[PDB]
Order: structure tokens, then C-alpha cells, then sequence
């Protein structure tokens, strides 16, 4: 119903941001809202019909465009720090309930220089554990990324899995006084199905960094957006 | 916009030194933001009191000024209206024959 | 009798509105709400009707919460106009119901805008009437969305309305029944011919009959003027005719009212009556 | 303007759960939003105060003389844990204005709890040595670290489905040399009877 791009951006102050949202619903309003950790969401701009933009309640910092009925801009001329935050647009007919998009995560940096994507590991279960309980759980680090934008997931033999699965919340920061992200995530299976050399476990860490447009002057790989894994194969 | 009518009037026949009640009455004007002064011989009148503001069928506004008075042979009574459609304010006197 | 409920909205700019009402029972007022004023107040010992306390004050906090929400609902629509936030506003509103026999009776909420009828309230829902701006599209489809003032507005109209004032009707029966006698007087005024003018002051209720007369002929060229009132609540008329000087001689002014018991008023130019009445009214002209 | 309590809510996964959202203006309409951290934010509920509700696991009520309502949770799952949000509009002409939200915390009910801590195997890519608490009843707090180099998560309640088996554990790690797993949780207050492997 209402859609959002790009899914994930990091900028340098200075630079112009171009967020832009699209529904296809008939609708007459358009809305962005911005929120911040946490959580009221707070509205910058919005719009009634093609070709008009009325300021919301934070406007300064941001324009809006809306060069049709199906589409609604907000553009960031001059990125600044305090506009790292969380997205969303919204559209409604009249009237009546207002749709949202899925958001948009949107870091504003001094510098590229300090964007890394993450390392990932898996870590076998204890025999100990084993043992005692006849189950083995697995445990992922995906450590040392930032800004701390990534989604873990885990795949037993090609397949995504929920069940026995659970992951932190949120990052902890591996130098609470500065900084780059660690996050864990654990999957539990039964002892029989872990002691089968057959079975296949990868943990799997999609990570939202840089762009393909982006410059990049670091002697390491430039931090684009990507997956990193770490796999484990069963033991008998 | 449109241009206020005014007429001025006593409740009573108009009969020298005996008190009366003089009234003012301001009609047909749009938009209804409007000032009304009655006066005695070029002079304004301190207790003037002041209808609700009202309108009519073709939307147009209309009010009524009334003030305590005794009619005189050479004393002057007036309406002063002053509205944006008029460049100047308009006086209309107080004409017992009319 | 026509019970009608008059608001008037100012909108000078963002920071700047002002609402008035007045209430009328046919010709008599019944309610005043000034915009300074955090309650509606009663121009009349009856103007409750015949609601309780409680259900007056349940009315009341309902159009509170209408004055309020009125002005911000405005305040957001003119950003929707044709060239944005079009200020100076003017915003009027005429509700209410005729009241016929036995029991019958028709409601309605018009709405115009800067002089203009561009709104009515009608069945369930607010329509653009013929020869409204454009913009108004908008504004009156998201208005419609809300359901909760369109059943409230509904049961205003339908309901509240014609009960509210079978009550008022009641109640104000002596005030809206009372008679007031007319008192009338001549005088002239110049064009070779003069103007001739019948006073009449002090009527209700509100028809009369004026004509010249010579002797049982009308004068067909007796021009009627408009009913002004006066202060009290009764009402002002005069007619005039135009005559060659010399021929004031003969004419009467005659005046029809309920209030007269079938005894009319008759003066006659050049009566006795009329002298010592001109002689008490006699003036320098400058 | 629109005020939502309480701020956080913790209870076990059966219990009934209310959140409240008071608000100072008139009602057009209410819209609940639930929000996992860093996550969409998901419409619950959208209900017009002139509507009727819709029965169900969860439904909406407003307070009868007072600008407040609330959300119900019939009997809530652990899968309810999140951020709920509270959006009104007073007409059908305003913004819609959100509260600050409610934290939810849905925990699980450990029928007999197993509290262990577990070394697990080192990765051969890894200089990290990983310990694992599991399977500690639902009220158990963990520490974060007080040493530096030492990491140690929050609780999380991972569901085996084909078990019907939920458990909570929390993941310590660290490079230093002299990281034992018998002493990564120790600023944690755990149970006496919690298993340590020898
Ligand atoms: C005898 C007593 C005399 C009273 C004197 C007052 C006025 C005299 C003359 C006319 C007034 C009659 C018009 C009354 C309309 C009654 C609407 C009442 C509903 C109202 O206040 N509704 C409120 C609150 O609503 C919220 O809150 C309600 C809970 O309180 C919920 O039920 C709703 O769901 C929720 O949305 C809404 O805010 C509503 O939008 C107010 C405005 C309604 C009138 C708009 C018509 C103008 C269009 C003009 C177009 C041209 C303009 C171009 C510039
Ligand atoms: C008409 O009455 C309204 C409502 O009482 C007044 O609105 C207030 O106006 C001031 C600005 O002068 C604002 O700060 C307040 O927020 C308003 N209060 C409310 C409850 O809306 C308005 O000023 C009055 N208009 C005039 C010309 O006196
Ligand atoms: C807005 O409107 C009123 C006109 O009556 C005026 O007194 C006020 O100064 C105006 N304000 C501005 C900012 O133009
Ligand atoms: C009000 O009256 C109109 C007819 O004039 C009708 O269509 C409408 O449904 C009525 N509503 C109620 C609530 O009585």
C-alpha cells in the first residue's frame, strides 16, 4: 500500500538526502514523519493534492515535494547530525486512516571513515549441554559493524528459520565510551538433529552501509550494503 | 463587499424638550466589521447602545444603534459610519420630516 | 414561526477569528453568543424553553466544543484554497426549522462563504452547492469522513431543533402573542411637487397597512418603506406619497393593525390633530 | 498531548494486558501501532469513536466520562513483546498525534527451570571464548559486564515449536586469557542450584 526508498541511507553532513515515498491507493494526503529512539513519531511535512506541501511541526532542516499525486519527497539540502533518525511516510484518503510505509533508517556522519560491516562467527554447542539436556543450541557474534543497521537471520540445510531462534533486541556497543556494534543471536535444536553431520547451519548477517556511489578513500573494502556469514555443520 | 444604508429615526413622535429614543439603523453591508458613533450637534454621544449584529436572507449584515435623546429646535442629531467599502465615513442627520 | 440560529466567523489571518451567534424565535431574539463569552446567553425569561438545567448545560458544552473545534477545523482548511490561506475570511451560518401545523416541520443548515451560499447540510451528509469554488471538493469529501458530526448534526436538525422550540413556543406564548398599538404622524418634505410621509412607530406583531387615502380612493402611488425596528422590539414604518403643492388638502394616511381592535388610525393632512402635532415638532432646518 | 501509560509492562505470557492512552482534546479517531525495536511500525487497530468494535484477541475500549482508552490484550504471547503506540486525531481535519508509547514485555512461563552455564566451542576463525547461561526462570536479571573486555547480553526467549519448549538464556563473551566461564556471570544474582560443568 505505501512504500518507501531507499530502505536504509548513510550520508556525511553537508550532503543532500533525497527520501522518496509512493502509494498507489487513490489517496490525497501524503505524510513524512520522523521518529526518534523513543518514540513519538513527529510530523516535518505534508501534502493535499499534486504540485502543494504545507509545513508540519518540525519543518526546519527539510523541504518537501510532491510531484504528483503518487509521490512525496523529502529532501535534506544540508545533512546535519541531529537528522540521523528513523523515516516514515503515510498516506490517507479524506478522510480516514492513515497508512504507513515501512521506514526509513537514516544515519548522518562527519566522515565515511568509520563505516565497517560486520565479522560473524558461529560458535558449536557445548557437549556439556548436551549432556544435560539432550538439546545444543548455536550461538552467532556478529561483531565490531557500524552504524548498528543489520538483520540476522539463521538457515538450517537452505532454509530460513524462526522456530528455536531468538536474537538481542538491540546492539550492545563493544566501547560503551566512544564506537562499533556487537549483536548475538542464539538457534536451539534437538541433540539428535545437531549430532547428524548432514545437517547445515549458517548465520546469516545483512548489513546497511554505504552505496555504490559513495567515495571511499580507506585501504580495506568499501563498507557497502551486504550479507556476511558464518556457517556449522552438525557432529556426531 | 457592499455598501451599508443608513437611516436614522425616533421610537416616538418627535416632540421638542420631552425625551425620546433615537435610532440608528445600519444596513446591507458586507464584510460586517463596521464602526457606528451617534453625535449631538457634531459631538459624540457617550451612552450609545448597540443591537447584536444580525443578517439578513441575502446574507448581508444589519444593526441598530439607539440612544436616549430630546429633540430640540437647533440641536443637531447624526450617524456616523465608517466601513470599508466607503472611502470616507458617512455622516446621515437626523431628518424629523423625512 | 421560522426558528433560525445565525453565526458569524471572522478569520482575519493565522493568529486572528472571531465566532458571533444570535438566535431568533420569528421576529423576536431569543439568544445571543458573543465571542468573549464562554456561555450562550438567554435575551429573553423563556429562552430555556422548556429543557432542564442539566440538558441546557449538556447543549451548551456541546456547541462549546463546536465554537472551539470550528475555528481550528477553518484554520486548517483555508491552507487547502485556491491561492493558500486567502485571508480575510468570512464565514456565515444559517440553521434551523419552520415550524408549521400541527406538528410538521422542515429543517436546514446553509453555509455561505465571503457573502457567498456554498454549503448546505442535507439528509446525512454536507454538500457544494451549484457555483461553489472548486477547492471546496476536498475540504467537504474529509468533512464527510466524520461520522460522529454528521450524526450529530443529523439529530440537531431532525430532532433537537423542532422539540427545542415547540418548547420555546410555549413558554414565549405571551411575548409572541402580545400587541403593541402603532401611533402615527404626518409631516412633508420637498421633490414644484412635495412628499408627503405616514409615520407609523410602536407595532407589534409585525404586518400592517398603510395607504394614502382620499376619502375610500388608495393612493396607488403610496410608496411603502422598509420595517425598521426599534429598540423595544416593535417595529417602524413609513409611507409616502408625492402631490403638487396645493393638494396635500383631502389626503388621509390610514393604518390597519391587530392590535387596533378594528378601530384604524385616519389622519387627515391639515387636521387639527395634525397642526398641534406639527406645532410640537417644529424645527430651524439647519 | 496525548499521554500513554504505563511506560513499560512486564507480565507472563496467559495474563491479560491493558494500555492505557489519555488525550486533552475531542475524538475523531484512535490508531494503535505496534513497533519492534528498530523495526516497521505496524497498524493494530484503527477505531472511529462513533464505530463499533470488532471482537476479538485485541479490541479497543473508551473510558465512559473521560478523555482515555484503552487497548486490550487477551491472554498475550510472548510474540506481543514490543512498543505500542498511541495515535489521535480530535477531528477529521487534524494531524494525528502520537504518544510516546509502551513498553511490553511478554516473558515466558518456565515450568521447571534448568539453570546452567554453558562453555561453548571455540570457532576456528574466533579469538572469542563464548559462555551461555540457559534455561533460568523468567524473573532472573542478568548483569551487563563490569570488566571491559568482557560482553555480556540481555535475556532473550527463543521457541522450539515442534517441542512446544520456550527458554530464556543470555550470551557472555571475551578474548582475555583469564575468562572462565564459572566466573562470567558472577555479577549476576543466579540461582544456587545453577549447574556449572566440571
Ligand atoms: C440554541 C443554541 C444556539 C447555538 C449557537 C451556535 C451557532 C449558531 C448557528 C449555527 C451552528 C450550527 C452548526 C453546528 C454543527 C454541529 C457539529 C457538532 C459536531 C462537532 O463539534 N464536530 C467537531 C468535533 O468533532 C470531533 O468530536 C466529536 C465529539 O465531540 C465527534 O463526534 C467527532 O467524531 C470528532 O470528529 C468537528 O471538529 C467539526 O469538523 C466542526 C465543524 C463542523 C462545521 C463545518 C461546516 C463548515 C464548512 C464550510 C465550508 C466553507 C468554508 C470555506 C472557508
Ligand atoms: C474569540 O474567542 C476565542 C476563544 O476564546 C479567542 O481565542 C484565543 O485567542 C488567543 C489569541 O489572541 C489564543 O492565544 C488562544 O489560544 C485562544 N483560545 C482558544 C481557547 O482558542 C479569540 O482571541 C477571540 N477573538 C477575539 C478577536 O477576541
Ligand atoms: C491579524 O488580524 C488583525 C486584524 O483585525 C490585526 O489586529 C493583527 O495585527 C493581524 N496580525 C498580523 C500578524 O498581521
Ligand atoms: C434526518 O432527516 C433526513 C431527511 O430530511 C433523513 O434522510 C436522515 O436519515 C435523518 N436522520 C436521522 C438520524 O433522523
Amino acid at each position: 500500500a505505501v512504500t518507501q526508498s531507499p530502505r536504509s541511507k548513510v550520508a556525511v553532513t553537508g550532503g543532500k538526502v533525497t527520501l522518496s515515498c509512493h502509494q498507489t491507493n487513490n489517496h490525497d494526503y501524503m505524510y513524512w514523519y520522523r521518529q526518534d529512539t523513543g518514540h513519538g513519531l513527529r510530523l516535518i511535512h505534508y501534502s493535499y493534492v499534486a504540485d502543494s506541501t504545507e509545513k508540519g511541526d518540525i519543518p526546519d532542516g527539510y523541504k518537501a515535494s510532491r510531484p504528483s499525486q503518487e509521490n512525496f519527497s523529502l529532501i535534506l539540502e544540508l545533512a546535519s547530525l541531529s537528522q540521523t533518525a528513523v523515516y516514515f511516510c503515510a498516506s490517507r484518503l479524506g478522510g480516514y486512516e492513515q497508512y504507513f510505509g515501512p521506514g526509513t533508517r537514516l544515519t548522518v556522519l562527519e566522515d565515511l571513515k568509520n563505516v565497517f560491516p560486520p565479522e560473524v562467527a558461529v560458535f558449536e554447542p557445548s557437549e556439556a549441554e548436551i549432556s544435560h539436556t539432550q538439546k545444543a543450541t548455536l550461538v552467532c557474534l556478529a561483531t565490531g559493524f557500524y552504524p548498528d543497521h543489520v538483520e540476522l537471520s539463521w538457515w538450517v540445510n537452505g532454509k530460513e528459520v524462526h522456530s528455536g531462534v531468538c536474537t538481542d533486541p538491540q546492539p550492545l556497543k563493544e566501547q560503551p565510551a566512544l564506537s562499533r556494534y556487537a549483536l548475538s543471536s542464539r538457534l536451539r535444536v534437538s541433540a539428535t538433529f545437531w549430532q547428524n553431520p548432514r545437517n547445515h547451519f549458517r548465520c546469516q548477517v545483512q548489513f546497511y552501509g554505504l552505496s555504490e556511489n559513495d567515495e571511499w578513500t580507506q585501504d580495506r573494502a568499501k563498507p557497502v550494503t551486504q550479507i556476511v556469514s558464518a556457517e556449522a555443520w552438525g557432529r556426531a | 463587499q457592499k455598501t451599508p444604508q443608513i437611516q436614522v429615526y425616533s421610537r416616538h413622535p418627535p416632540e421638542n424638550g420631552k425625551p425620546n429614543i433615537l435610532n440608528c439603523y445600519v444596513t446591507q453591508f458586507h464584510p460586517p466589521h463596521i464602526e457606528i458613533q451617534m453625535l449631538k450637534n457634531g459631538k459624540k454621544i457617550p451612552k450609545v447602545e448597540m443591537s447584536d449584529m444580525s443578517f439578513s436572507k441575502d446574507w448581508s449584515f444589519y444593526i441598530l444603534a439607539h440612544t436616549e435623546f430630546t429633540p430640540t429646535e437647533t440641536d443637531t442629531y447624526a450617524c456616523r459610519v465608517k466601513h470599508a467599502s466607503m472611502a470616507e465615513p458617512k455622516t446621515v442627520y437626523w431628518d424629523r420630516d423625512m | 414561526y421560522t426558528f433560525r440560529c445565525l453565526q458569524m466567523s471572522s478569520f482575519a489571518n493565522r493568529s486572528w477569528s472571531r465566532t458571533d451567534s444570535v438566535v431568533w424565535l420569528g421576529d423576536l431574539q431569543t439568544h445571543r453568543w458573543s465571542n468573549d463569552s464562554a456561555t450562550i446567553s438567554f435575551t429573553k425569561p423563556w429562552s430555556q424553553g422548556k429543557l432542564s438545567n442539566q440538558q441546557w448545560e449538556k447543549l451548551q458544552h456541546m456547541f462549546q466544543v463546536y465554537r472551539v473545534s470550528f475555528t481550528r477545523d477553518i484554520q486548517e482548511l483555508v491552507k487547502m484554497m485556491s491561492p493558500k490561506e486567502d485571508y480575510p475570511i468570512e464565514i456565515q451560518l444559517s440553521a434551523g426549522c419552520e415550524m408549521y401545523p400541527g406538528n410538521a416541520s422542515e429543517s436546514f443548515l446553509h453555509v455561505a462563504f465571503q457573502g457567498k451560499y456554498v454549503v448546505r447540510f442535507w439528509g446525512t451528509s454536507w454538500q457544494t452547492v451549484p457555483g461553489a469554488p472548486s477547492w471546496l471538493d476536498l475540504p467537504i469529501k474529509v468533512l464527510n469522513a466524520d461520522q460522529g458530526t454528521s450524526a450529530t448534526v443529523q439529530m440537531l436538525l431532525n430532532d433537537t431543533c423542532p422539540l427545542f422550540v415547540r418548547g420555546l413556543l410555549e413558554a414565549g406564548k405571551s411575548d409572541l402573542e402580545k400587541q403593541e398599538k402603532p401611533v402615527a404622524w404626518l409631516s412633508s418634505v420637498p421633490s414644484g411637487h412635495r412628499q408627503l410621509v405616514c409615520h407609523v412607530s410602536g407595532f407589534y406583531p409585525k404586518p400592517v397597512w398603510v395607504m394614502w387615502m382620499r376619502g375610500d380612493q388608495e393612493q396607488q402611488g403610496t410608496h411603502r418603506g422598509d420595517f425598521l425596528p426599534n429598540a423595544d422590539e416593535t417595529w417602524y414604518l413609513q409611507a409616502t406619497l408625492d402631490v403638487e403643492a396645493g393638494e396635500e388638502a383631502g389626503l388621509a394616511c390610514r393604518v390597519k393593525h391587530s392590535s387596533l381592535g378594528g378601530q384604524d388610525i385616519i389622519l387627515y393632512w391639515g387636521s387639527l390633530h395634525h397642526i398641534l402635532d406639527a406645532q410640537k415638532m417644529v424645527w430651524n432646518h439647519r | 498531548q496525548v499521554e500513554q501509560s504505563p511506560a513499560s509492562l512486564v507480565l507472563q505470557e496467559g495474563e491479560n494486558a491493558e494500555l492505557q492512552c489519555t488525550y486533552s482534546t475531542t475524538l475523531n479517531s484512535m490508531q494503535w501501532f505496534y513497533q519492534r525495536p528498530g523495526g516497521r511500525l505496524v497498524s493494530l487497530l484503527y477505531s472511529p469513536s462513533w464505530a463499533e468494535q470488532r471482537g476479538g484477541r485485541l479490541t479497543s475500549s473508551a473510558a465512559s466520562n473521560e478523555s482515555r482508552s484503552s487497548l486490550h490484550i487477551s491472554s498475550s504471547q510472548i510474540t506481543d513483546s514490543g512498543t505500542y503506540l498511541c495515535a489521535i486525531a480530535s477531528s477529521s481535519f487534524s494531524k494525528l498525534v502520537f504518544g510516546q508509547g509502551t513498553s511490553l514485555s511478554v516473558v515466558p512461563n518456565i515450568q521447571n527451570p534448568d539453570p546452567a552455564v554453558y562453555q561453548l566451542r571455540d570457532s576456528k576463525s574466533s579469538d572469542k571464548s563464548v559462555c551461555l547461561f540457559t534455561d533460568f526462570d523468567s524473573q532472573t536479571n542478568v548483569s551487563q559486564s563490569k570488566d571491559s573486555d568482557v560482553y555480556i547480553t540481555d535475556k532473550c526467549v527463543l521457541d522450539m515449536r515442534s517441542m512446544d519448549f520456550k527458554s530464556n538464556s543470555a550470551v557472555a563473551w571475551s578474548n582475555k586469557s583469564d575468562f572462565a566461564c564459572a566466573n562470567a556471570f558472577n555479577n549476576s544474582i543466579i540461582p544456587e542450584d545453577t549447574f556449572f560443568p566440571s
